[PDB]
């Protein structure tokens, strides 16, 4: 009955506009909408399959890092080539380093002011906040005298009159819910996290030559030397300096970072029981160890009917039944073709119509996975780990899971995991393990090179005529993601990207059924029309990026 | 004090400009809106969403009038009435010509607004044209790159600040200071380029010295910029080039995402 | 009369050695020795004037920065040069950062483990250490998380087995009088000292070339090149970034530095009543901010019969009653020529004799000032700004000893100022108000480049014959240095330093009066002659540089 | 766990050697200590004193006979039977080789112990000579420089601790990975050199827009070395010919503290 809408949607990457029907107080219905496009796709065209990469990174630099490797590994899959394992190990470095700085900024930057109120932080008792964590975290940033230092910053702004980014937002809104203290708690974070993420992105930097958009990668490697008695390459010194930085994230990690996610849980219950998105959950593997592509780190698979029993485990970036089941549909974007179309054959071709509520009204494809929609992401990748009995998973799900039951003295079971909540639980839990991703592939890489091994290209045979088709998946921050490149006579003659966002973000698809920040949102309660809040709440659990979601 | 305002639009952006500020550390980006500046409008970071964050730029708008600088980011595509991208409603050029009126400067960030960059690249699709182009009558600040190391842009907005006007321009208006030199004319591997002493292969033996990298298609001989020298994210020692990649030529116009990564400088 | 003898004393930079007779339990007399030499005054003769500031710089390392810049003077005194103002503001920025991190090592690296026991901050209750800290300190880094972190260290530490330079020291001794949670407190704060002293570092590092051993000073001004529009160059950008270090240096320094020297004061204060070096003071004035090479920030002057008083100033680095003063005496010392040298015509001639309690005993000459043995560094500057009646200096000696009040009920009247403890407080007084300068010189380098003047340099005009004589006065981290230069026919003919520690540090003079650190040594008691921890305690208090002493 | 063993001994030192640790990042100095190595005897940071400290030092040396590295740090001075430099009433030299009789590596850090240095430059007073002369028939590792970035030394040790070797080295017996190179076959500035483009004097238009300073002296020409490369301190663009002055050739013996900073190098 009444319409709202949402435009821009903020604190989050590119553009993006959600209208919501609302029925008594309640969101009835829902439309996500991407409204900038470029056509990276049609850009790449027509170019050696080499270029491609540096290219459509480009389609966003929050996750910068994932296309050019998605891009690679596409270009590889078409050519067939085996990855040298020391690029596999830089690869992946740069990889988990990255999504640490990611993940923690979504957390703090992106979404706790969302849930955290500026203005009650002013109002709070530093010492009370810092006593209140007293047995919760082992953080050696929770005094009441960093908390005061924090407080006054604040104040100094307010006391301004220029509050800048924090400027009118939802201060004093019914939906929040934190005490002062908390409040104070969660900016000192916030603050905080700034470093941590800057660490992370230093141990990216000194592998990819700069972020954001690293420069070593290549079809066929990586283009870093490794020597370690080299002056200006990868040398032996390179490598600590590297190493002193995947050291400085672990800490803020685990003793910040994690235990926070817990205490916005604790105060927030219900975001356990709104903001499902789908039944269906994809993954891709991820942090292959060997010489042939394989061997991950991390699992991957395919969930259904919101039932991990269903789990069918996905270990192989070749995986024909991965591949055989991913079509994308623009029946409701604003592209010509509207059937659903395999990325090889893929089309995009601008069709914009405007608005309209039962035709299209977004720039993003609505993919599907045998005909069905899919939540691609943190929630979707924890969920698989869990369905294939992953013990690392498990457990560091369940250290979240005890310090809200040391604060609530409720627990949480794998039914609530459906949930906003939950798929925040999710980036977290992905975080927290990437730690150990850092560690394990920078101890592979010193002991591989110690072995004699500094290869890390091998050139790619590139036919001049013929047709070759490859497919390059990596499980990005936001989920999986696929590059797909049509390779004919030496050149690109087709490119197409299915993003996570497209999956979570896309419009109704074929078949008429929503995407997952449509269905997310149903159900949801609005205190104020015309300040969402809490849609905006549900949608950010997403880490919408819509660059990356229509390209 | 009160500090001064910025206002910054986002058009056809990867949000890669706005993710530099994040890696910066002299400000760090907390102490720039913090400390240096007011940031009063910047989508990525602020707390307001939808109809609050446009309450707020029109309140900066009128406030801070003939006092901010506006800050673009992103090319601005002009094909079909400009609806490749669509704020709050509106084509992105309106809400840009809007808010330029009232900028006391005008930064375009990044090589997409400075001059169209990945998104203008091939048959461009949405017909993606940089700042000037849509703000014909005004002077605008270039800072290319994708993204420019993210001091090109604080140090000129300090200078504004602190000198009360503009670091010096080159022809394109790019500050000097940062785009002054071609990449090649103050680099490090030079005198491998001298000596004839070229990579041929990644992985090669010469590449596993240090070697030159202009036959790997290095573009320093004919991008201007600071990459040599100010380098990236302050660690030291952190560039395309000295971690082993050629210069792809992203800071300049008609090289970057036009001439392949392999094509040679002298190769058109 | 037990004869004892330390050598080497550790925790000093260079080569010491001390002696001393001990009588019914307390040190009745003393002897100072340097025991290397290196000859660095002959190494420079014969060369171009301006050369000498990097070979003298090598005099030593600790207070790296300190000889090159006494060095320039030196020579412009000779010929007459007055240094471009924006070549002061970046000298002094140098010199004022260097000093920053110079005296916190001292206090923590050097100095902290004569007063703190290691052994028992493994029995604190962090907490209690934490509390104890409470309305006392506003450091955000005294968290009892925090301490917990630093006790496992220690913990660890120990439970290898191999405590390495930790080992074998005074744990347990009888003048260890911390309790268990202030000597955690400390070791915490030694550890978060040599991130400050880090950053200082950094600022000297942008401006210098590097540190240790600056690289960026002429004769006639500094090889930094003033362009804010200028790519390579010392631009707004390069500014920007010495800014963002000297802005993280006052925190510690305020709240940590200055809290802590107070407190070790609380627990020994009849360290306050022993240790007296000299009755005469003097100190050079330094940070001269003109065209001129004077205006200085600080004051300089001459104190007599320890009575402030009698106080002379000196304003100038011209003044000829300071330059007709000074002269030194190998008397005792391993040098041929034995009478007062005025440096202008002093030598330095090698005449080992090996060592002798009424003989020679010392590579170290013996000063005077008209006749007059005298400390200087801190104490002796602190002393000179209080009789100068700085405001900023009385108040900030004022605030040290508000918190000694607080802890002990009692206050410090300037004649307990005359101890080890008294020349510990200058010294942190002296680093407190060098903040201050380091905020002021940007701001005036960043204030006259907008003027338009970017002016570094003036070329020295070195007469192919003649003669002349310079002197560079320069206070330095411990004390008040000078370098002594002739010219004749364009090349040094003589090259004569005068260093702070050859003051403090010097034998016998020509007429038997034993040197500051020998004063200072009678009537400390000892508890254990086989481990005269109370010696290094007065001696560290002076911050002995052995290689700045003989040069 | 246990931690390799070091023992480091100062000669004719200025302690600027020790000072480059508290500068360093990779590890920091406390990292060093706790964690990767157990220094068991450095005079400037031992708790202990005196009697004490050279009972720490007789124990480490029986104890970890075989296994400990020996810094030596500083010009050793062999005139009037090594009176110049005495500790604990014994001539240094004697301390050394004694040490060095139990090392499993030896390295010389800083150019004084590796050729001499600045305190055996001119008519050399003391008769001061480098570890190699002291030592012959022992390997030794020098890590020149005045003093050299710490790293140079850090990266060489864990070299040594990781791989159980020592890294490859020069025909001087420098580490290639930051001796290998001339700093002049590696800098940002060849390409003014190569055009004609120096500064003559300090302050002066070439000098302000960061040309070659071959003309005042630098002896970048005449010196291996990583210092354009790696620099110093860590924080992105520090090294001497950066900031604005001429290398004096302090990592090379026959150029640093022999040569006048003004006196031209020779070109190869
Ligand atoms: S690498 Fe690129 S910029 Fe550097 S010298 Fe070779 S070609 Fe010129
Ligand atoms: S002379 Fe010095 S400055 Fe000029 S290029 Fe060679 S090394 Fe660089
Ligand atoms: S590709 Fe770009 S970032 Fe610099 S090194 Fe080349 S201009
Ligand atoms: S003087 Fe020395 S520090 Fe490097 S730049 Fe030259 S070798
Ligand atoms: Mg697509
Ligand atoms: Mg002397």
């Amino acid at each position: 009955s009444q319409r709202i809408t949402i435009d821009p949607v903020t604190r989050i990457e590119g553009h993006l506009r959600i209208d919501c029907e609302i029925e008594n107080g309640v969101v009835s219905k829902a439309w996500a909408s991407g409204t900038m496009w470029r056509g990276m796709e049609e850009i790449v065209k027509n170019r050696d399959p080499r270029d491609a990469w540096m290219i459509v990174q480009r389609i966003c630099g929050v996750c910068t890092t994932t296309h050019a490797i998605s891009s690679v590994r596409a270009a590889e899959s078409a050519l067939n080539i085996d990855v040298p394992v020391n690029a596999q190990y830089i690869r992946n470095i740069i990889l988990a380093a990255h999504t640490t700085h990611d993940h923690i900024v979504h957390f703090y930057q992106l979404s706790a002011l969302d849930w955290v109120d500026i203005t009650s932080a002013l109002k709070a008792d530093p010492a009370k906040a810092s006593a209140m964590l007293n047995g919760v975290s082992t953080w050696h940033l929770n005094s009441a005298e960093e908390f005061t230092k924090v407080q006054n910053k604040i104040k100094d702004l307010v006391a301004s009159g220029q509050l800048g980014i924090f400027a009118n937002g939802c201060w004093g809104h019914p939906a929040m819910q934190l005490p002062p203290e908390v409040n104070l708690i969660a900016v000192a974070h916030y603050l905080q996290a700034l470093e941590c993420q800057r660490d992370a992105n230093r141990v990216v930097a000194l592998l990819g030559g700069k972020t954001p958009h690293i420069q070593n990668l290549a079809v066929g490697g990586v283009a870093n030397p490794i020597n370690l008695d080299g002056l200006g390459v990868l040398n032996l010194e390179r490598l600590m300096y590297i190493k002193s930085f995947i050291d400085k994230l672990s800490d803020f990690v685990e003793q910040v970072y994690k235990v926070d996610t817990a205490v916005i849980a604790a105060f927030y219950p219900e975001w356990l029981e709104r903001g499902q998105g789908a039944v269906n959950y994809l993954s891709a593997p991820e942090f292959p160890t060997d010489g042939k592509n394989g061997s991950f780190l991390f699992p991957g698979g395919y969930i259904t009917d919101a039932d991990l029993s269903t789990y069918r485990p996905i270990t192989s970036h070749s995986d024909e039944y991965l591949i055989k089941g991913i079509q994308e549909s623009a029946k409701h974007a604003w592209y010509k073709d509207e059937a659903p179309q395999a990325p090889w054959e893929g089309t995009t071709v601008p069709d914009y119509t405007g608005w309209s509520d039962d035709g299209k009204y977004s720039w993003v494809k609505a993919p599907t996975f045998y005909g069905k929609t899919v939540e691609v992401g943190p929630l979707a990748n924890m969920l698989c780990k869990l369905a294939a009995k992953r013990e690392s998973t498990h457990a560091k799900l369940n250290e979240i899971v005890a310090i809200y039951t040391k604060l609530t003295g409720k627990t949480i079971e794998v039914a609530q995991l459906h949930s906003t909540l939950g798929r925040i639980i999710g980036r977290t839990v992905h975080c927290c393990e990437l730690q150990n991703v850092l560690q394990d592939q920078y101890n592979a890489l010193i002991v591989n090179i110690g072995k004699g091994d500094h290869t890390t290209f091998v050139k790619p045979d590139i036919p001049a005529t013929g047709e070759f088709k490859g497919v390059g998946f990596l499980e990005a921050p936001r989920g999986m993601l696929s590059h797909w490149m049509v390779i004919k006579d030496g050149i690109i003659s087709n490119y197409q990207a299915v993003v996570p966002s497209t999956w979570n973000s896309g419009p109704r698809n074929f078949n008429d059924e929503v995407g997952p920040y449509e269905r997310s949102l149903v159900g949801t309660p609005i205190a104020d029309p015309n300040k969402p809040l809490e849609v905006v709440r549900t949608i950010h659990s997403f880490d919408p990026c819509m660059s990356c979601a229509v390209h | 004090p009160q500090r001064p305002p910025v206002i910054w639009i986002g058009a056809q952006e990867c949000t890669g400009c706005t993710e530099s500020l994040l890696r910066a550390t002299h400000p760090t980006v907390e102490n720039l809106v913090l400390e240096t500046i007011s940031l009063e409008y910047h989508e990525v970071l602020s707390a307001a969403f939808g109809h609050q964050v446009e309450e707020n730029k029109h309140n900066a708008l009128e406030k801070y009038k003939g006092q901010y600088v506006l800050v673009v980011d992103g090319s601005i595509p002009l094909k079909d009435n400009g609806i490749y991208c669509m704020v709050a409603g509106e084509p992105i050029v309106d809400h840009i010509r809007r808010a330029a009126e009232g900028a006391a400067a005008i930064i375009a960030i990044g090589s997409c607004a400075a001059w169209g960059g990945v998104a203008a690249a091939g048959v461009n699709p949405t017909g993606a044209v940089g700042l000037q182009e849509v703000l014909p009558g005004k002077t605008i600040i270039n800072i290319p790159g994708c993204p420019p190391n993210p001091h090109n842009f604080l140090a000129t907005v300090a200078h504004i600040i602190t000198y009360g006007k503009p670091p010096k321009l080159d022809a394109k208006n790019r500050p000097t200071f940062a785009y002054g030199r071609l990449i090649h004319e103050h680099c490090e591997r030079r005198p491998h380029f001298d000596a004839g002493r070229f990579a041929k292969e990644f992985g090669d033996e010469g590449h596993r010295e240090g070697w030159c990298l202009y036959h790997l298609g290095c573009k320093g001989p004919e991008t201007y910029g600071n990459c040599s020298t100010l380098q990236f994210c302050d660690v030291g020692g952190v560039w395309p080039v000295a971690i082993g990649h050629p210069c792809y030529g992203c800071n300049e116009e008609g090289i970057g995402f036009h001439k392949g990564i392999h094509q040679l400088a002298h190769v058109e």
